[PDB]
């Protein structure tokens, strides 16, 4: 079936430009437009431009043209997005987008979207996260990882390879003075379940190519 | 040319309630307008095309109407897992214009957090900082408080709270409270509490632990 799939999350300072990829499978590639939406911090979707991979014709929003490039590859079915001049604003999660896979006209409804790319416009240096335990104490017991002082977002934790999801709560990403993100992932289990269970948390940070897994005992 | 206004911009009902967003546009665009549900962490998801037309696999509660410059998107039966940003766009030609999207809350019955405390790692002691956490679990509404005490001075200025996205399930909030202290701070006092109040809680709900034990 019809996929899109983007490039990893990125950083990149103050007036540096970004590149960003989407590879196309599952249809004929050359047969559709690609279209691109953003999600800035505290923000609606907001639609970019469209471009067409037969003939490389290109459309922005006002608010856009000037400082997006779209391109392609027809022979490896990517579309790619340069936004120039980047600043604080500019940090958002950027998708790619594509129509319904249908012959007849007025189906220009965004049916298949893109995982996502969060680009970060910042000058801080990128930096993989230190994972601590939070044991158990001491019926219910509640245990957990923090990921800290890692840069830029985001991390994905799983617990025992995404085995354990039910009572599973990941915070999301605080800033701290510091400058560098740190979040906690928790999960409530049974009390009786800590002399037999193992429980792992499983942290990805893509960024800076980090895979830590802590195990999580009772002290 | 066509600017899309959506209202209201936040909502809050209750399950196997009936809600309403709108959509109005400055002119008509021949109805060609689509309705996408964004749920928290996930891409976003059409749910209604050519203004009244609801996609494949779509859950029956959801229907499009209006036309012209009107236009209307109803969940008749809301369910916890609905909680999201709802938005409405043109696709009739470029540009493919957004709403300002609608946001979407559960309003469920009354719930206490659960208050679970953290004392910091062995191994984080080694860097210089310890970190405190102070988990408020599974309460609602979202209006909690959390004060820290270190041998009872209530602390300021050292914390940090993050609350999760209304669970999808139990229409629930967590809340996660960091302490930040230097480890020399840390190894100088014994009694570290978590001081939560939230209206499930007739007083004030205190954890703490004993620095060593
Ligand atoms: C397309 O990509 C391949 C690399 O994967 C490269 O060899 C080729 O030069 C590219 N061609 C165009 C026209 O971009």
């Amino acid at each position: 079936q019809v996929q899109l799939v983007q490039s990893g999350a990125e950083v990149q300072k103050p007036g540096a430009s970004v590149k960003v990829s989407c590879k196309a499978s599952g249809y004929t590639f050359a047969s559709y437009d690609i279209n691109w939406v953003r999600q800035a911090t505290g923000q609606g979707l907001e639609w970019m431009g469209w471009m067409n991979p037969k003939t490389g014709n290109t459309g922005y929003a006002q608010k856009f043209q000037g400082r997006v490039t779209l391109t392609r590859n027809t022979s490896i079915s990517t579309a790619y997005m340069e936004l120039t001049s980047l600043r604080s604003e500019d940090t958002a999660v950027y998708y790619c987008a594509t129509y319904r896979i249908i012959a007849a006209v007025g189906y220009r409804y965004f049916q298949y979207w893109g995982q996502g790319t969060l680009v970060t416009v910042s000058s801080a240096s990128t930096k993989g996260p230190s994972v601590f335990p939070l044991a158990p104490s001491s019926g219910t017991a509640a245990l957990g990882c923090l990921v800290k002082d890692y840069f830029p977002e985001p991390v994905t934790v799983s617990w025992n390879s995404g085995a354990l999801t039910s009572g599973v709560h990941t915070f999301p990403a605080v800033l701290q003075s510091s400058g560098l993100y740190s979040l906690s992932s928790v999960v409530t289990v049974p009390s009786s379940s800590l002399g037999t269970q193992t429980y792992i948390c499983n942290v990805n940070h893509k960024p800076s190519n980090t895979k830590v897994d802590k195990r999580v005992e009772p002290k | 040319d066509i600017q899309l206004t959506q209202s209201p911009s936040s909502l809050s009902a209750s399950v196997g309630d009936s809600v309403t967003i709108t959509c109005r546009a400055s002119q008509g665009f021949g109805n060609y307008l689509a309705w996408y549900q964004q749920r928290p962490g996930k891409v976003p998801e059409v749910l209604i095309y050519a203004a009244t037309t609801l996609q494949s696999g779509v859950p029956s509660r959801f229907s499009g109407s209006g036309s012209g410059t009107d236009f209307t998107l109803t969940i008749s039966s809301l369910q916890p897992e609905d909680v999201a940003t709802y938005y409405c766009q043109k696709y009739n030609s470029a540009p493919f214009t957004f709403g300002q999207g609608t946001r979407l809350e559960i309003k469920r019955t009354v719930a206490a957090p659960s208050v679970f405390i953290f004392p910091p790692s062995d191994e984080q002691l080694k860097s210089g900082t310890a970190s405190v956490v102070c988990l408020l679990n599974n309460f609602y509404p979202r209006e909690a408080k959390v004060q820290w005490k270190v041998d009872n001075a209530l602390q300021s200025g050292n914390s940090q709270e993050s609350v999760t996205e209304q669970d999808s399930k139990d229409s629930t909030y967590s809340l996660s409270s960091t302490l930040t202290l230097s480890k020399a701070d840390y190894e100088k006092h014994k009694v570290y509490a978590c001081e939560v109040t939230h209206q499930g809680l007739s007083s004030p709900v205190t954890k703490s632990f004993n620095r060593g034990e």
